[PDB]
């Protein structure tokens, strides 16, 4: 089915980047224009970098530029060897005739160029972005170029796990006035609410089983029955000894914290009473 | 040939195996029932099994 | 609701630090505050974008060594850095040269950029160091000295790609240098009077925020099986361990750091805290179903 | 031994405490009329983790909050 | 005669020069001005480096086009 799209952890991160960088500039947001740049194997294609493509435009419509990418191209080409040109992203909601129009020339420039959407005013689960494929339609009159969804993986390099959680765990929670609170309990509130999604659909099949909407596939419901059996995990008493030990445990380790708040408001208290009501 | 113990190459090395594989099916294991498996009486399965140690086998 | 605060455009002093006042900038640099005294700026801050550029620039190095340059600004006491920008640079894993190339490379980026609607200006350099450790050599020393004489706002970071990979944590080390002729522990080298070390930190904005939450969501199982506290023993009896120095150091002080050893101890005894909430709340989800 | 061999169960022994602890072991055979009862327990587990996540929302408010 | 030279930095430099000098003098000049070591200049023009043994011949420009200066930086 066409060709494999790997997306990486990068990209996203340089739309955002770009996004928040023109928001501040002109205060009220506006639209970014971008390209991506990467490898073509076969029937894979895969997004490494990529950099910003000056855009103008013209009465109301939005125009590439070729010199600019000309001499940019040659530019990137010292750094990185084995990158080329794959398509171009843009922040927005559907697909307008607008994208169509600027996707004109980004088919001139190359026969089949990609295309990512990213949408900063989402209220959705799922992700942001889309990839989009471009088709040329058969049928005589406007040829309008066809957007085909495909389906976004999440290939990474040894480097991205360890770099998303050392700058996810600050997030600089501790100077926006967010509360620590509101980040850990909220971050695996999501994860939790998955859980209870999947286990619901599990159960709406079990359900639509024994109803009789589906066949009786006689499988599913042995794998039903023994995730069933596995619930109440590790019930004995060296669980619930070793557990009651690490509880005491954090309580002193809280306790021999709480005792030094304590004692340097004591001692900001006396400092300021030494001023107060007592000279010297 | 024997390795002048009364035992042949062959029930030595899979004496070890035998061993070996046991050790990652038990908790804990009493020597009459490691002897009960292995062919030994009770006496010289302990000194295997001290001997696989020290070395890093087991 | 089940958010509360969420997210339509609102925001904090967490996207406000994104911005270039040209007035505050161009006062600050007429004013010079750190060329009275040595003892200037202490915190360094980089966003994370340039985190990871400069990261898949060592790893696309491989065991041989890279360099590049980085962009920001500086901001009262502290110094801010949101870019990383490598460079075309060729030579064994214990030296590199930069040739021409280099030359003719920062300038046009540097153009390229301004075309964009970059307004930053250069802040630094960074080197790749494959396996021996983060520290500045002589050659890297007097290439500090020339460049914070001649440059004054400046600061240079070494990373070490083989030993970031191997551990797991990140090797970032930002250091800027005392000048010469003030005079007033082998792993950070030979020369460690001539330069000394600075914090790091990290930001990101609102928008990134919500976009590495989301992408970090599928994660969901070793979310909910981390199980942390049991593997950050370690670090968290370090903590203590120089919770207690600071202490020491603040009571020998009495007879300020009363302040920085409450807020560590804050942060260690939150940590703990959380680690036996996420236990407790996996208890709470999973021992106490089915009897 | 021959059963775990077999690969059915998993798990060890203990001779100390005579036990057999399995980590998993595989599902047996469903009649057309537990079915009922297997639901039972996966509605519990929900309504569980739907009482955990009520609980959170309240923990966050009150901090937000104070 | 009334060039302008703008560093990555910020540092701005307005210089004199007859249009038929050496570039040895032009660098000697712009370290007298500013500091720079005799021989550690890299100068830029227009996206290309100024050849130190080739003489400044033909300056046709008033201003607009600016020579940027950098420092050699190199680690090991």
């Amino acid at each position: 089915g066409s060709v494999s799209v790997a997306l990486h952890p990068l990209v996203i991160l340089n739309i955002s980047d770009h996004w928040i960088r023109m928001r501040s500039q002109e205060g009220r947001p506006v639209q970014v224009i971008g390209a991506l740049i990467g490898k073509q194997e076969g029937r894979n294609i895969e997004v490494m970098n990529s950099f910003e493509l000056l855009s103008h435009t013209v009465e109301e419509k939005i125009i590439i530029d070729k010199e600019y990418y000309y001499t940019k191209e040659e530019q990137f080409k010292q750094v990185f060897k084995e990158l080329e040109f794959l398509g171009w992203y843009t922040t927005g909601g559907p697909p307008d005739p607008s994208d169509i129009h600027v996707h004109k020339q980004v088919c001139e420039i190359i026969e089949s160029p990609l295309f990512l959407k990213l949408n900063p005013m989402t209220k959705h689960t799922d992700l942001p972005v889309s990839v989009f494929e471009s088709v040329i339609d058969i049928i005589n009159g406007e040829a309008t170029m066809l957007f085909a969804e495909l389906t976004y993986t999440l290939a990474t390099e040894e480097a991205e796990r360890i770099g998303v959680d050392h700058v996810a765990r600050m997030t600089a929670t501790g100077s926006g006035e967010n509360s620590t609170v509101a980040e850990h309990l909220i971050a695996q509130h999501s994860a939790i609410k998955m859980l209870h999604s999947r286990v619901k659909l599990i159960l709406e099949y079990v359900k639509a089983s024994e109803a009789g909407e589906v066949p009786f596939n006689h499988e599913i419901l042995r794998e039903a029955y023994a995730l069933c059996h596995c619930l109440p995990v590790l019930s004995t008493d060296k669980f619930k000894t070793d557990f009651y030990d690490q509880c005491n445990d954090v309580g002193l380790m809280a306790y021999l914290g709480t005792i030094t708040k304590t004692c340097n408001t004591m001692n900001q208290f006396v400092n300021k009473f030494n001023v107060l009501y007592d000279r010297q | 040939a024997t390795t002048a113990d009364g035992s042949s190459i062959l029930d030595r090395a899979v004496i070890e195996h035998n061993l070996l594989s046991a050790s990652k099916l038990y908790n804990n294991i009493t020597f009459e029932e490691l002897g009960a498996l292995l062919e030994i009486p009770a006496a010289k399965a302990e000194k295997i099994a001290s001997q696989m140690i020290t070395e890093g086998r087991m | 609701t089940w958010e509360l605060a969420n997210n339509m455009q609102e925001a904090q002093s967490i996207d406000e630090i994104y911005k270039y006042d040209k007035k505050q900038q161009q006062e600050i640099l007429a004013a010079k505050p750190w060329t009275k005294d040595h003892h200037y700026f202490k915190y360094c801050k980089i966003s994370a974008l340039a985190l990871l550029k400069m990261v898949m620039h060592a790893r696309s190095g491989g065991n041989l060594a890279v360099m590049g340059l980085m962009l920001g600004k500086v901001d009262g006491e502290t110094m801010i850095i949101m870019d990383s920008f490598a460079l075309p640079v060729e030579g064994t894993e214990t030296r590199v040269n930069a040739q021409a190339a280099a030359y003719e490379y920062m300038a046009a980026y540097i153009e390229n950029a301004k075309q964009v609607g970059r307004l930053e200006n250069a802040i630094g350099w960074y080197h790749s160091h494959p396996g021996y450790g983060c520290w500045l050599s002589g050659i890297n020393v007097s290439t500090q000295m020339l460049n914070q004489q001649f440059q004054e706002p400046f600061v240079a970071v070494v990373i070490d790609p083989t030993r970031t990979i191997s551990a797991g944590k990140v090797n970032l080390g930002a250091f800027r240098t005392y000048p010469k002729g003030y005079k007033p522990i082998e792993d950070f080298g030979v020369h460690c009077k001539q330069y000394y070390a600075l914090e790091v930190s990290y930001f990101k904005s609102s928008l990134d925020r919500k976009l590495l939450e989301l992408l970090w969501n599928k994660y969901w199982v070793n979310t909910l099986s981390s199980s942390s506290l049991l593997t950050n023993a370690d670090y968290t009896t370090g903590q203590v361990f120089d919770l207690s120095e600071k202490l020491e150091q603040s009571e020998a002080q009495l007879g300020d750091k009363l302040a920085k050893a409450t807020r560590d101890s804050c942060k260690t005894t939150i940590e703990a805290i959380h680690g036996l909430m996420s236990q407790v709340i996996k208890d709470k989800l999973f021992n106490q179903i089915n009897i | 031994i021959e059963a775990v061999y077999t690969d059915i169960i998993q798990g060890k022994l203990d001779q100390r405490n005579q036990l057999l602890e399995v980590d998993f072991c595989i599902g047996r055979d469903i009649r057309k009329k537990d079915i009922n009862n297997i639901v039972k327990t996966l509605h519990e587990w929900c309504d569980g983790c739907e009482a955990v996540l009520l609980g959170i929302e309240q923990q966050v408010l009150r901090a937000n909050q104070y | 005669m009334l060039i302008k030279v703008k560093t990555l930095t910020g540092k701005e430099i307005e210089i004199d020069i007859e249009p038929t000098d050496k570039v040895e003098r032009i660098k000697e000049r712009v370290e007298e001005k500013e500091g720079i070591p005799p021989q550690q200049q890299r100068l830029i023009y227009s996206g290309k480096q100024m050849n130190d043994e080739k003489t400044a011949a033909d300056y046709k420009i008033l201003g607009g086009s600016v020579l940027h200066l950098v420092l050699a930086l190199r680690g090991g």
